[PDB]
């Protein structure tokens, strides 16, 4: 459920919202194609894993 | 590269947009990356916006 993430108005940085998400399939394609990415950072990991 | 001497020289070059710069990064996950464009990382090699 991406829903909360993509429906209201975003929070602020100190009041930020947290979504854990446990035994699910989701869209990776669609949230990537919601967004344009800036930037972005990885630690021993990489998006394409 | 500007003092030195390789044995050879490959240039990689296409028109760009700065906006999708990350696109292009070493663990990117993107459009570019899956469809476009993949770089090779087993020689020396820059990448150059
Ligand atoms: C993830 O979401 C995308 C939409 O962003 C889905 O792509 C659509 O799939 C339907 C069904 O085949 C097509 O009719 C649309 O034309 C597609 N739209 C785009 C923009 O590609 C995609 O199917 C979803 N992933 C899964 C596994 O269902
Ligand atoms: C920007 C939308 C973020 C959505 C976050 C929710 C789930 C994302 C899970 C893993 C993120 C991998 C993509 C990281 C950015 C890739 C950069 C690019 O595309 O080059």
């Amino acid at each position: 459920d991406f829903s909360p993430m993509l429906t209201g108005t975003p929070p602020q940085v100190y009041n930020f919202r947290r979504l854990v998400f446990t035994d699910c399939n989701y869209n990776l394609t669609k949230l990537l194609s919601l967004f344009q990415v800036s930037e972005f950072s990885c630690h021993q990991v990489c998006p394409d894993a | 590269l500007a003092s030195g001497c390789y044995s050879s020289l490959t240039v990689d070059y296409f028109a760009y947009p700065t906006s999708l710069a990350s696109y292009l990064q070493q663990g990117s996950t993107g459009e570019i990356t899956q469809y476009n464009y993949k770089q090779d990382f087993s020689n020396p090699t820059c990448r150059i916006l």
